[PDB]
């Protein structure tokens, strides 16, 4: 926390510097907090990972001046 | 007869800075046999640590709770036709190097050594949501809220037209559907005079955007008191550790080192106390702004004074610094004119109530009219339901109707 | 363990001081107890303050929730669960409540077409309840929260002014029912 790594699988974020998790692109459903949008989990061997928050499900909606959708 | 729409700005505080303080650095630094003494005099240092931790957690799940509450995340459609409507100072700006909007890239900057606190064992921990990540979920709350009116928030997304929204807002509040389709023009020209004046209060008024500041400063505040009781004396020979284990043996530095910490808790006590009240209250006033924005930005609330002053329409959210923005839009009439009512008429010796509104006239005539508008309608019996005589009823007065089927015979 | 602490003194018992040591010199390890062992008190009370302010505001908002979904209906929308709330069921738990809120959660959506208003000769048929949708050759009226195909009447829209001034304007027929009695 607050302690680069170049002062001590290797990353680095706003709060700081972490080892021994490994960073991946795609943004899945975190558990464990990080800090600053990053999170780590427990996924597949096994091995600890680092990702970025998946901000939610993608839905646009199409708009239109006159259609509606009744259920 | 007319109306006046305006729109409110309420701010209300939903987090603060998560400070984590360390034991050993902030109460004597690079001494060994400080730091055992430290150790004996108990574990005030494991409470303090899980007192701080929980701060910090329950300011998490508080923005979580405040801000985090759609499942899925809406994006506006490239080409905007609101009815006419300018949507853009609220709307994302593709052309600004942030996702904030023009109004929101205002409210960031309105709100305001760090070196010599993080030197003496204060380290502020990073919020763990990011600006951009507040910003995208008050875009698709915007997008939910335009393009889908308030059907997102209790289930799946309904697509509905913002008039057609609007006539929904309005017959909610009891006001019919005739008002707005034939002054949608003014309706639209009222809400954008609106938007460009509170753009322009908040521009020229540095002073609304007050309780944030007033939180940052007193976070600023506290942590410079607690900078400066570490520089008190506390009654011993020096403040500092390093003079008095120079200077004494250790032996003989054993009452100073006890008069410095029974004091230098203490102060770590009160500045906790005090990190735990105002947590306290930051966490009654996010629990106000949840509240708010569940029964505002996600529905229409009929509470008086809840969603902002007046008749209610709806609430656009706005990301801020360590808090919320809340752009209530609200119906506000105006135009009012003096009227001659009675409370009910009778025809031929029964009594006629009126279904909705009340009997008013000009005069001569006599016609009914809404609870918020003045639509002169003439008196027909599909609007009005019999019920006994006009013998108890005080204040009768006697008038005819008009029949649909009579000019059919 | 905070009893089990020494607190700067030479043992963490008072057994001890008093066996050991004559009263006199003494009062100082016992003055030197208190002053720490009453600050301890005094953060054990105020640390069961603020997780008993905690509690009752829970507790007061827990109460709001009850007399607000289980003895009566509430229009606040997430307030009673998420969704259209109709009735809650109250539980009991240890040291708290339980609600069951059992919510109206609409499915199977169909796009359709919409008009603001249908007016059919001259004069606008606003409806009261539901809009006016169409499958692509008949209008019919169904209302929000659910799909129900109904012929379009003078019972179920009122007439004010006429479609002149009305924005998305479309010209259909209305069902009269004084029309098949003549
Ligand atoms: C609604 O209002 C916005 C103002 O934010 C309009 O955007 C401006 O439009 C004027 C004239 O159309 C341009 O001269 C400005 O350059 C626009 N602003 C920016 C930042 O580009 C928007 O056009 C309006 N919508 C309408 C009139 O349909
Ligand atoms: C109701 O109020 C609106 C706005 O307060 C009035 O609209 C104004 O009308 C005057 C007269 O032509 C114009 O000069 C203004 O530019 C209009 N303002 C806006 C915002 O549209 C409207 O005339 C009022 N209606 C009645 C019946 O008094
Ligand atoms: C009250 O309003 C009614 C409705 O507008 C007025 O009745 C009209 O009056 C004008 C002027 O004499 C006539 O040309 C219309 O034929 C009347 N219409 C109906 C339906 O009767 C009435 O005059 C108004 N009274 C006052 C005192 O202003
Ligand atoms: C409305 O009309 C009725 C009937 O024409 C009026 O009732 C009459 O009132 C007078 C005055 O005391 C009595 O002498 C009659 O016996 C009443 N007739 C009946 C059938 O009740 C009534 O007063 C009128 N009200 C107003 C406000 O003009
Ligand atoms: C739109 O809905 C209407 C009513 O549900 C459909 O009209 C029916 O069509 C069937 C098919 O021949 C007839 O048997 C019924 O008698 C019709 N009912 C009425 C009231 O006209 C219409 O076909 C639908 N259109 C589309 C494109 O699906
Ligand atoms: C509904 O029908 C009316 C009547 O035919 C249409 O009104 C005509 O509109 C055209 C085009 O502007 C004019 O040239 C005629 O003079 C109008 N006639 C009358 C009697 O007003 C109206 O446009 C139709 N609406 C729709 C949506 O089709
Ligand atoms: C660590 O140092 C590198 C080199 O300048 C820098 O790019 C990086 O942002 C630093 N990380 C932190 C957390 O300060
Ligand atoms: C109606 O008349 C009263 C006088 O009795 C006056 O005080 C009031 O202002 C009038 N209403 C309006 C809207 O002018
Ligand atoms: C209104 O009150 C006055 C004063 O008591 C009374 O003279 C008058 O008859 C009342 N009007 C009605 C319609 O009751
Ligand atoms: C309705 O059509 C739009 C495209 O215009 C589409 O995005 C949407 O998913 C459709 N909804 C349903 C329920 O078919
Ligand atoms: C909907 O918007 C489009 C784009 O401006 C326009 O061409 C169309 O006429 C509109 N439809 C209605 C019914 O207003």
């Amino acid at each position: 926390q607050g302690v680069n790594c170049t002062e001590v699988n290797v990353f680095q974020t706003r709060a700081g510097c972490l080892i021994g998790a490994e960073y991946v692109n795609n943004s899945y459903e975190c558990d464990i907090p990080i800090g600053a949008g990053i999170c780590a989990s427990y996924q597949t061997s096994q091995s600890i990972i680092a990702y970025t928050m998946s901000l939610g499900a993608e839905n646009s909606v199409a708009y239109s001046n006159n259609s509606i959708a009744i259920p | 007869t007319n109306f006046t729409i305006s729109v409110t700005t309420e701010i209300l505080p939903v987090s603060m800075t998560k400070t984590s303080v360390d034991c050993t650095m902030y109460i004597c630094g690079d001494s060994t046999e400080c730091s055992n003494l430290l150790l004996q005099y108990g574990s005030f240092c494991t409470q303090l640590k899980r007192a701080l931790t929980g701060i910090a957690v329950e300011q998490d799940k508080n923005t979580q709770e405040v801000f985090a509450q759609v499942k899925q995340i809406y994006k506006t459609p490239p080409i905007k036709y609101f009815g006419g409507f300018n949507f853009s100072q609220i709307l994302p700006d593709p052309s600004k190097p942030s996702k904030r909007s023009p109004i929101e890239d205002l409210l960031f900057n309105k709100v305001t050594l760090i070196c010599a606190q993080k030197f003496k064992g204060l380290t502020v921990l990073p919020p763990l949501l990011t600006d951009e990540m507040i910003a995208q979920y008050t875009s698709a709350l915007l997008a939910g809220t335009i393009t889908s009116g308030w059907t997102f928030g209790a289930g799946p997304a309904l697509q509905i037209p913002f008039p057609m929204q609007m006539a929904y807002r309005f017959n909610g509040i009891g006001v019919t559907q005739n008002v707005l389709y034939e002054n949608q023009k003014l309706i639209a020209n009222q809400f954008n005079s609106a938007i460009g004046k509170i753009q322009d209060s908040l521009s020229s008024t540095p002073s609304a955007l007050g309780k944030l500041q007033d939180v940052v400063n007193h976070n600023a505040q506290a942590l410079n008191t607690l900078v400066k009781q570490l520089s008190s004396k506390f009654g011993a020979i020096s403040s500092v550790l390093n003079d008095i284990f120079s200077r004494l043996d250790k032996c003989e530095a054993e009452v100073q080192i006890d008069r410095l910490i029974t004091g230098r808790l203490q102060s770590l006590q009160t500045y906790v106390t005090q990190q735990l009240i105002r947590a306290a209250e930051i966490r009654a006033s996010a629990n106000l702004a949840a509240t708010k924005m569940s029964e505002c930005v996600l529905g229409q609330s009929k509470r008086v004074d809840f969603c902002g002053k007046g008749y209610h329409l709806m609430s656009f959210p706005q990301s801020a610094p360590h808090g919320v923005v809340f752009l209530h839009v609200t119906y506000v009439p105006a135009q009012e004119k003096n009227f001659t009512t009675a409370p009910a008429i009778c025809h031929d010796g029964k009594a006629h109530f009126p279904r909705e509104g009340v009997f008013v006239s000009n005069g001569t005539h006599w016609f009914v009219t809404q609870r918020n508008f003045y639509e002169p309608q003439i008196i027909t019996t599909d609007n009005t339901f019999v019920s006994g005589n006009c013998d108890v009823v005080i204040g009768i007065v006697n008038n005819t109707v008009y029949d649909p089927l009579q000019p059919e015979l």
